[PDB]
DNA sequence: GCTTGACAAAAGTGTTAAATTGTGCTATACTGGGAGCCGTCACGGATGC
RNA sequence: UCGA
């Protein structure tokens, strides 16, 4: 659109932040080193940043366009543009 | 800083306005520097001699051919309209801030002239010890 | 002193409480990349250390806990966890920077944002551009004072989807797959249709630094052999380019606001003087003078 | 400024300012740097009161300081601050965070829970809208283009 | 970080060319018998963008699936002859 | 002339072995050839020298209608291993053109 | 001369050298035989002073001698460094990428007599990189050159300032040591607020000494009267825990913690200069064995004596038990207390971080491992010590790619000499003070070159008849004078000796007998201050004008008439020349050329008297009077570092006699034996109807089709067949999707043809890489069917020429896996294709004078319309006449009519008087022929009386008419218009060279191309195809101009659009409008990056609430 | 123009041999890091003394 | 590290 008036900033609660994240980091895991995939609950996991791939699963059950907005039941993966890895949020829940 | 500042109206139409030096104490002359200061202004008050023949009416251009009459005419001061004295409460007024120096005319309603001083004070910074 | 910041909670609907993390956003992953380039060698962003020392930490904290520890261990894992947040937001800010192979300084998300190669005053206040070059300028005595010479392999690639869609008007190639593949290969047929899309296509010349708006002038483009740029010789007290093999930036604006704009307000003969003390920037001068003295 | 008020700074600043250039041969006009120094004394300090959150030793705005002191229903004097404290104190926070010192504008602004009303040129360059100059004014760009109905007869 | 070029980052050239591909198999594709045009959009998925197969294409015309291969190689050939496929050369990549 | 040809190199930047110079400085000498021709249509020249000794611009056998005006220009020496074959394509035209 | 094979180029020189310029290269190979056991140094130390020579090797050795485990039972010690041939030559390293090196061997004892004793061993700790002949490096197949770094000498320098709360003046002392903790006067290791009477105490000193050293002229004496305590073990606790405030600390331990600190060698390295330079300048130890570790007490002592004595202001002091030594303020800058660390001693710092680094390993081992059977083959490792020699090699400051445009870039490389590295100043941090010249950087560094960019003042060159001591200080050689008469004794002086005596001008009246034949000479007093005194007190004079001057700077003629400035560039261009297809020396230029040549390395030389058996391109064989036979290979068409051309071209008749020392083969910018960087051509300097305007240059179009200016470029690419995770990648003819005719020029490998032709956007390699999955779109897949074209499971990764280069290809160098070899982990077939192409001088490259003129090619006319002589001979390069006379460059006129002067034939008349004009005349030069050779050295050069003399002389142009008058002016004739210019005009020979700068190379061109990852705007560079970069300055003229439309397009589609920019071109192609812009990528990633940092950001509408650019905002 | 049945290929598919992967454990006695840093310059304003 |  680029027509907005204003921007305002402030200061990120706790639960600003939670609301952000999709999904909380629990593993300091970038990729695996055989498969190269992004290994589950670390960084660049797809259960949360979203997938790799446009409209993949990371088990590969749903491949096609047909369905979008849906998340496969066994790898956890939402099925939906890969630009979605750019504008996902995580989040750590601190001890 | 000066970045933000352009010409929001024609005129702010106040009466406001600073003094030039404008050919001190000669003969018996002139000033060193009057194309910096009195040169493309635009004249606040009306300039009158010593019997009041008003020369010179309020809101000329101030150039050197109105110079000489005022010269001949013998007044030493001119009150000018300046962007200092400029209401103008977004931006500054076109009448105020004077003659566009690179066209020779008037400013337009569109010129941003804080970045055009600032690189006018800037570039020339080189030659400086 | 102190009212300040005191007042400013006091105005605004945010508790104070933000001050103090409870739990740390992450940022997306394509914003801290990890890729690889040759062969299978990867490369990645510094955040992801600086992000790992972060998780790491809070986790064996975690652990602590639940077994029960001393207050040495436990509350020595906790100021670890404090500098590893702290080395994330800004390295180097509290104490000696969390430092990489060979005493590299991690970038931290402050890094980011500050200085000159942050995100304003590099990729935000100015950014590299499409449909653009640059060259070395030669004299162009012989131009008009709206006139240049352009390299005909530059102009080729610059007008490119301009001259492909004109030979595809034209019968010269069938689809657009042969007009791309016809410009590549130089085929002797476009030469002659850039001259067409060429014509009354207004350019913008740069030449940095540039220190006021006559840095920048609009040309009319006269295509030249070689790989060199002719420029007007009168227009050289504006650039300050002297011809001791100095180069100079190309940009062809595409909209028609844009072609509007560099044709009444950037032409080079509609701007003669200069815009700070009004005397003529372009008049002769050199040559010129002793020419006519 | 603490004597001959503000209109006799602003002549003391340009008379040396254009000093030192003329030392030097170099010729600009009084113009330019009147509109530098405008900026400079756009400001005013608010010694006590303000009845609505103008705090003592506070920079404020002029003109945004004679609109609030109406409240018929404040007091300070003119100051005068370099161009680097005048440019820091900007209404627009993500223009300040784009100059100088970005990590102490934003925390500054994050707590105050500023809000930038996207105003200034240079706010409008980093969001990749049209600058409110030249071409920009809210009055050119709506312009509106048709042929006269005498002119279209001849088509 | 700089010299990193984007791999999946969308070409120009590429996708204006993809889409004047599409403009021309519609042209193609038009001129054929609408049950044979038919056959080919859902053995490829074209629109849906699922590949069918020749059981699948058999319950909604009513034929088995050996009645479309017959109609898959009949079709083929007419497209592999050259007034259609004069035009589609440039394509092969 | 507009182009030469020799059997032992495929490009301009390799040694002829047994000779003092190399191929480019070869063409460098090649260059002050002055060659008349009466044939519009393109001919080709013969350059054969075995042995030790100098090649002179007298050693080319010229077709027919062609001749060579200064014998006594410099090309090449050569030694006991050195051999050189080379033919040139001598031309019409005027002016200066450059290599094709 | 002084060469077997010199040429004859006359010299205009008034003087006679007495001392021959000595070898260039002496710096890197004298610093180089110095660290390893060579004996050629070992004599060098032997002849001339101590009896003990001591390898850079074998000291280090000596300090890591013995390894003790603290027990004192046992302990390892090393002796001898070994060093057998080298593994490969040279050439072979070059060719297979890998470094030059030769084996090191040791011997490494280990004794354990507690126990049962333990045996010796012979240890190998290295393959170690070894100095060519040329004074470079072979590291993996780069060649490079390892360069001088400025440091601060070790030592104690005193300096006076002006404090800011009084005027009187104040005094600082600063001890600085290489590895020390360095106290400073009192503050000790960054520990401030000191007193400075709490160090005697603190050393234990019974308090009535204090009162008889510091007694005289107060001062101390009252700092010693005001103080916290005077308790002698009070002030060790006082101190003692001010420095290190934590952990309470022990009696015993802050007492030995000081002589820990300071007194120990290990802690507190004593520097061997600084031993020297404290010693002597302090006069502790005068005249006694070196060698001395950190001061005990007395030169402290001294120390603060001579603070209290700087501030009283008294010359003469004596040390207690000492001798007499001058006190005065230092100058940082004196070259006597700044020294140059040399290529030798460099790489002995490293070797000496590598020991170190090893102890680590093994003291920690010998404690662990086993007991008593373990010896040093159980655990010595020395990974950590080759880690610190190839660290080095590379990624370091000092160590960089060989400069060679042409043999004298490659000369100046080898002596330069920069202050900037590691254990010295960075850029940003180097003050003013050190680029300003010192008067000490006569005939040691010189003044002239320097870099004109941010490193000015930094990088100089060293300079010629200078040579470095063993201490690092830097000699220059003086000719003794005692008594008014000059003698043939020569001593190197060096700084502080410099300054102990007068130095005469080198330039002075000599009688034949010689003396000073001059009541009152010149001379430069220790100032230095310029003195005019009388032969009675004169004791050194200078060998010669030019000692300063580097090799660069002295190669211009008429130096003496440019102004540093210019001749700066003009120096600083001359490295940046290219090589020619045929290189003609100078007409008219110093003598210089010949020596700088034979010396880069670059050429060939005979090394025996003899005649030669063979000649031929390939190589020469000579014979020897001896018997022996000696050969050469040439280099022929090799590409330098930087893509220039190496060939060589021998100059010998095969049945022709030589000399040793003689030129055998031109290199690469050469010409019988003399340096040529360039052409001599005819110029006529005059304005040409705005062709030539503001330092643009035209050319005659003969410069083209004669090749002069014709240079050749080769260029190197590279490409690997790797296995993938998904396979191997496969280099072959089967790229998937291609045009069979475009592959004709592959052979059946996959690779070009050599001697083929290429263009922009050519296979040169092809290569494939398995992918998958595949999944093909709908559309994409249909033609699949139709057209029977199976898709490949490999993707097309291909190597292809890039955009903007044609050539021809020279060769091709081919690595399998299959063929043995050696690759790195992963790659299994490496191929280079080495591309060349001859480059014809065009409009837009770059020539220069060596005077600093310069400027581009405006344009080249035909030989046809041109102005030329009388003769019908035209011009060839017309120079603006307003050029000169501003740049303060006027040699370039001076050898522009001496170039005529030299072209043609002079005969002088001489009468039988002779002409005064010869008075000091140059002897038996009277005569020449045409196309004569001259010389004109630098301070001893052709006069202005000569000159114009000399412009009278023979000019028979085919006949008897002469095309200049004696004023250096003709009349020429314009071939456009055919009438003559109305004026005589300046026409001569200059010499001009072709500057690696080419629009071929700069040229750039880009509509859409390859964007960056994480901001979606394009890339820099012309090797990536990226865009050009719109600033925040041109953002400024873009809005006072005030467009804008043009500016949010050139910050939106332009490049951080992601849509509008496919949508754009989609527009263009399609002949519609151009589309509205979007939101710049770069935006949005900001709001993510301030959102990381916990600042809640909102972009909101004017009416209502906040909106999403996307999933999130 | 379409269908049949037999028919081979392919595509899954469930089940088992296998490699990969994570955690625990080792009992002479051993207990507080080592690394380092020299060459701005000018300024402002807190913070620390 | 160099070019304006
Ligand atoms: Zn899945
Ligand atoms: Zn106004």
């Amino acid at each position: 659109v680029n027509f907005f008036d204003e921007l305002r900033i402030g200061l990120a609660t706790a639960d600003d932040i939670r609301n952000w994240s999709y999904g909380e980091v629990k593993k300091p895991e970038t990729i695996n080193y055989r498969t190269l995939k992004p290994e589950k609950d670390g960084l660049f996991c797809e259960k949360i940043f979203g997938p790799t791939r446009d409209w993949e699963c990371y088990c590969g059950k749903y491949k096609r366009v047909r369905f979008k907005g849906i998340i496969c039941e066994r790898c956890g993966v939402e099925v939906t543009r890969a630009k979605v890895r750019r504008e996902r949020m995580g989040h750590i829940e601190l001890a | 800083v000066s970045q933000d500042v352009i010409v929001r109206e024609h005129d702010c139409e106040t009466e406001r306005g600073i003094n030039v030096t404008l050919a001190e104490r000669g003969p018996d002359i002139r000033d060193a520097h009057v194309e910096t200061s009195a040169f493309a202004r635009t004249l606040a008050t009306d300039a009158v001699d010593a019997n009041g023949n008003v020369i010179i009416e309020r809101g000329h251009d101030l150039g050197d051919p109105a110079i000489d009459a005022l010269l001949a005419a013998g007044i030493t001061t001119v009150k000018v309209r300046s962007v200092l004295t400029c209401t103008s409460a977004t931006g500054v007024c076109a009448m105020c801030y004077g003659r566009s120096m690179a066209t020779g005319k008037l400013v337009d309603i569109g010129e941003a002239v804080g970045i055009v001083a600032a690189q006018s004070i800037g570039e020339p910074g080189t030659q400086l010890t | 002193k102190r009212l300040k910041v005191v007042a400013a909670f006091q105005q605004s609907g945010n508790s104070p409480m933000g001050m103090v993390l409870d739990a740390v956003p992450v940022i997306p992953p394509e914003l801290r990349p990890m890729v690889q380039l040759d062969g299978g060698r990867f490369a990645t962003s510094d955040l992801n250390d600086l992000y790992r020392r972060v998780i790491n930490r809070n986790n064996r904290l975690k652990r602590l806990i639940d077994l029960g520890a001393p207050e040495i261990i436990v509350n020595n894992e906790k100021r670890m966890l404090q500098e590893s947040v702290d080395a994330l937001f800004d390295n180097g800010r509290r104490g000696r920077p969390v430092t990489g192979p060979g005493n590299r300084p991690l970038k931290s998300l402050s890094d980011l944002l500050k200085g000159k190669q942050g995100r304003f005053r590099q990729n935000l206040l100015g950014k590299r551009v499409d449909y653009s070059g640059r060259s070395v300028i030669v004299v162009g005595p012989q131009l008009k004072l709206h006139q240049c010479g352009l390299p005909k392999l530059m102009a080729l690639e610059l007008f490119k989807p301009f001259v492909m869609k004109r030979l595809v008007d034209l019968n010269h190639a069938q689809n657009i797959k042969s007009a791309k593949r016809m410009v590549e290969r130089q085929r002797p047929q476009v030469w002659d249709v850039l001259e067409e899309v060429i014509a009354e296509h207004p350019v913008l010349l740069n030449r940095a630094p540039t220190l006021h708006r006559l840095g920048i002038q609009a040309f009319e483009p006269q295509l030249v052999e070689g790989k060199a740029i002719q420029l007007h010789p009168l227009v050289c007290e504006a650039f300050n380019a002297d011809f001791d093999g100095d180069q100079m930036a190309v940009h062809l604006p595409l909209s028609a606001e844009a072609q509007a704009e560099a044709r009444i307000l950037m032409l080079s003969s509609n701007n003669i003087l200069s815009p700070a003390s009004g005397k003529p920037l372009a008049m002769p001068r050199l040559d010129m003078v002793t020419g006519l003295y | 400024l603490r004597v001959q008020g503000p209109r006799e700074v602003q002549i003391h600043l340009v008379k040396e300012v254009q000093e030192v250039y003329r030392a030097q041969g170099v010729s600009i006009h009084d113009k330019h740097i009147e509109v530098i120094v405008r900026q400079m004394l756009r400001r005013v300090t608010i010694i006590d009161s303000g009845s609505t959150e103008f705090l003592p030793g506070s920079l404020t705005e002029r003109a945004e300081f004679e609109a609030e002191n109406r409240r018929v229903v404040a007091a300070g004097r003119p100051v005068l601050m370099g161009i680097t404290k005048a440019s820091l104190a900007t209404d627009s926070w993500l223009s300040a965070a784009s100059f100088q010192e970005t990590t102490r504008v934003l925390t500054d602004a994050a707590i105050n829970c500023r809000s930038d009303k996207l105003n200034g040129l240079k706010e409008n360059v980093i969001i990749g809208k049209l600058i409110p100059a030249g071409t920009g004014i809210s009055r050119y760009r709506n312009i509106n283009v048709q042929p006269t109905e005498e002119a279209r007869a001849a088509a | 970080g700089d010299f990193i070029e984007d791999s999946e980052a969308v070409v120009a050239v590429d996708a204006v060319s993809f889409t004047l591909l599409q403009d021309q198999l519609q042209s193609v594709l038009e001129t054929l018998s609408e049950r044979e045009a038919g056959v080919v959009r859902l053995r490829f998925g074209l629109t849906d963008g699922q590949p069918r197969t020749l059981d699948e294409i058999g319950q909604v015309y009513g034929v088995t699936r050996e009645r479309i291969r017959q109609i898959e190689s009949k079709t083929m050939s007419k497209l592999r002859h050259p007034s259609r496929s004069q035009v589609l050369r440039d394509y092969l990549d | 002339v507009t182009s030469i040809r020799i059997d032992g190199v495929l490009h301009e930047f390799t040694t002829v072995p047994g000779v003092k110079e190399d191929v480019t400085d070869i063409i460098l000498n090649l260059k002050g050839l002055v060659v008349s021709s009466d044939d519009d249509e393109p001919v080709t020249m013969y350059l054969r020298k075995q042995g030790p000794g100098v090649v002179t611009a007298g050693d080319i056998v010229p077709p027919a209608g062609v001749t060579v005006h200064n014998p006594d220009m410099h090309i090449a020496t050569l030694n006991d291993k050195g051999k050189l074959e080379v033919e040139l394509v001598v031309e019409r035209g005027r002016g200066y053109v450059p290599a094709v | 001369n002084s060469v077997p094979g010199a040429p004859n180029r006359v010299s205009f020189a008034k003087l006679r050298e007495p001392l021959e310029v000595p070898g260039l290269l002496d710096v890197q190979t004298d610093s180089f035989e110095w660290l390893v056991g060579s004996d050629r140094w070992r004599q060098a130390a032997i002849d001339r002073g101590e009896e003990n020579p001591v390898g850079g090797l074998e000291e280090v050795l000596a300090e890591l001698s013995p390894i003790e485990d603290f027990s004192g039972s046992m302990s390892l010690s090393f002796s001898d460094p070994r060093f057998d041939e080298v593994k490969a030559s040279v050439d072979e390293c070059k060719d297979k990428d890998m470094t030059y090196a030769a084996p090191l061997f040791v011997t490494a004892e280990f004794i354990n007599n507690n126990t049962g004793e333990i045996k010796s061993q012979t240890v190998f700790m290295g393959d170690f990189p070894m100095m060519t002949e040329k004074g470079t490096f072979i590291i993996n197949g780069t060649e490079r050159v390892v360069v001088s770094q400025l440091v601060r000498s070790p030592g104690v320098y005193f300096d006076e300032t002006i404090d800011k709360s009084t005027e009187k003046t104040l005094h600082s002392v600063k001890v600085i040591p290489g590895r020390g903790a360095w106290l400073e006067f009192v503050r000790i290791d960054r520990k401030r607020r000191q007193p400075v009477t709490v160090l005697l105490k603190a050393l234990g000193w019974t308090n009535e000494n204090i009162v008889e050293r510091f007694g005289f002229s107060e001062i101390m004496m009252g700092t010693l009267e005001k103080d916290t305590t005077s308790g002698t073990d009070e002030a060790l606790l006082d101190i003692y825990r001010k420095l290190r405030p934590g952990e309470p600390p022990t009696k015993e331990s802050a007492q030995t913690l000081l002589e820990n600190l300071f007194f120990k060698e290990k802690r507190y390295d004593l520097a061997r200069v600084g031993r020297y330079k404290v010693n002597k300048k302090l006069g502790l130890n005068a005249g006694k064995p070196i060698t001395s570790s950190t001061l005990t007490e007395e030169d402290v002592v001294a120390t603060i004596e001579y603070l209290v004595r700087l501030h009283e202001g008294q010359t003469s002091m004596t040390v207690p038990g000492g001798v007499e030594v001058p006190v005065e303020v230092d100058d940082i800058d004196h070259f006597g207390n700044r020294r140059l660390r040399t290529v030798g001693e460099l790489i002995q710092n490293q070797i000496r971080v590598g020991l170190s680094r090893m102890e680590r390993v093994v003291r920690e081992r010998m404690t662990t491992q086993d007991v008593e059977a373990i010896t040093p083959q159980t655990l010595i490792n020395i990974r950590p010590v080759v880690a610190a020699i190839k660290e080095f090699f590379g990624t370091s400051q000092l160590s960089q790619f060989m400069d060679q445009n042409n043999p004298l870039s490659g000369l100046t490389h080898k002596r330069r000499l920069s202050a900037l590295g590691p254990g010295g100043l960075s850029r940003e941090r180097a003050g003013l003070e050190v680029r300003d010249v010192h008067p000490s950087h006569y005939g040691r560094m010189c003044p002239i070159e320097t870099p004109e960019g941010p490193n000015i003042g930094l990088i100089g060159s060293l300079s010629v008849y200078a040579r470095v001591n063993p201490f690092g200080f830097i000699e220059t050689p003086y000719r003794k004078v005692e008594n008014g008469v000059v003698t043939d004794q020569i001593d190197y002086l060096t700084a502080d000796e410099e300054d102990r005596h007068v130095v005469a001008q080198a330039n002075s009246p000599t009688d034949e007998n010689g003396r000073f034949t001059e009541d009152r000479v010149m001379v430069r007093k220790k100032g230095g201050e310029v003195e005019f005194v009388s032969a009675d007190q004169v004791d050194y004079m200078d060998v010669s004008p030019r000692q300063m001057v580097s090799v660069a700077t002295a190669m211009i003629p008429f130096l003496e008439h440019d102004d540093a400035n210019r001749a700066l560039m003009g120096a600083n261009m001359q490295r940046q020349a290219v090589p020619l297809v045929r290189s003609e020396a100078p007409l008219v230029g110093t003598g210089m050329e010949l020596r700088a040549a034979i010396d880069a390395g670059d050429v060939v030389v005979a090394d025996k008297t003899g005649v030669i058996e063979e000649v031929s391109a390939d190589y020469i064989t000579v014979m020897a009077d001896d018997g022996t036979r000696q050969s050469y290979r040439l280099r022929k068409f090799a590409r330098s570092n930087h893509g220039t051309c190496a060939n060589q071209r021998p100059i010998v008749d095969a049945g022709q006699r030589v000399e040793a020392g003689q030129v055998i083969a031109d290199g690469p910018c050469t010409q019988n034996g003399e340096m040529a960087l360039g052409k001599n051509l005819l110029v006529a300097i005059m304005p040409w109807e705005g062709h030539n305007y503001e330092d643009a240059i035209i050319l005659s179009n003969r410069l083209v089709e004669e090749d002069v200016l014709t240079s050749i470029h080769i260029e190197e690419h590279e490409i690997d067949a790797r296995d993938t995770k998904l396979g191997a990648e496969e280099i072959t003819r089967d790229i998937p999707n291609v045009s069979d005719e475009v592959l004709a020029d592959l052979d059946e490998r996959g690779i070009v043809r050599i001697g083929a032709e290429v263009r922009d956007g050519d296979i040169l390699v092809g290569k494939v890489t398995p992918k998958g999955e595949t999944e093909l779109t709908p559309e994409e897949r249909l033609l699949r069917a139709i057209f029977g074209e199976k898709a490949r499971e490999v993707r097309d990764t291909s190597l292809k020429v890039p955009h903007g280069e044609s050539g021809k290809v020279i060769g091709i160098r081919v690595f399998s896996r299959e063929d043995d070899d050696e690759l790195p982990a992963g790659v299994n077939e490496l191929v280079r294709v080495y591309v060349a192409q001859k480059r014809k001088i065009s409009d837009g490259d770059k020539l220069a004078g060596r005077h600093g003129n310069k400027g581009v090619i405006g344009k080249i006319l035909p030989v046809e319309d041109m102005p030329f002589l009388p003769d019908g001979t035209p011009v060839d390069i017309i120079l603006n006449t307003h050029g000169v006379p501003r740049r303060m460059n006027i040699g370039q006129i001076l050898e522009t009519h001496l170039g005529w002067v030299a072209k043609a034939g002079w005969n002088i008349d001489v009468a039988a008087g002779v002409p005064d004009w010869a008075s000091k005349l140059p002897e038996e030069l009277y005569s020449a022929p045409a196309d004569s050779t001259v010389a004109t050295p630098v301070f001893d050069g052709a006069q202005e009386g000569e000159l114009a003399g000399l412009l009278g002389s023979t000019l028979p142009n085919r006949d008897g008419e002469v095309m200049v008058d004696a004023d250096g002016k003709s009349t020429l004739f314009d071939g456009r218009s055919g009438e003559p210019f109305p004026y005589p005009v300046t026409v001569g020979y200059m010499y001009i060279l072709k500057l690696h700068h080419l629009v071929d190379d700069k040229i750039h061109a880009r509509s859409t191309g390859p964007y960056s990852m994480i901001t979606q705007q394009p890339l820099g560079g012309k090797a990536q195809f990226g865009g050009q970069r719109f600033g925040e300055m041109e953002c400024w003229a873009m809005q006072a101009y005030g467009a804008a439309y043009t500016l949010q397009e050139l910050l939106t589609i332009k490049s951080d659009d992601t849509v509008g920019r496919v949508k754009v071109y989609e527009a263009i192609v399609k002949g519609e409008n151009i589309p509205e812009p979007g939101i710049p990528e770069s935006f949005k990633v900001l709001l993510k990056e301030l959102q990381s940092l916990c600042l809640n950001v909102e972009v909101l509408s004017s009416d209502g609430a906040a909106i999403e650019m996307r999933d999130g905002d």
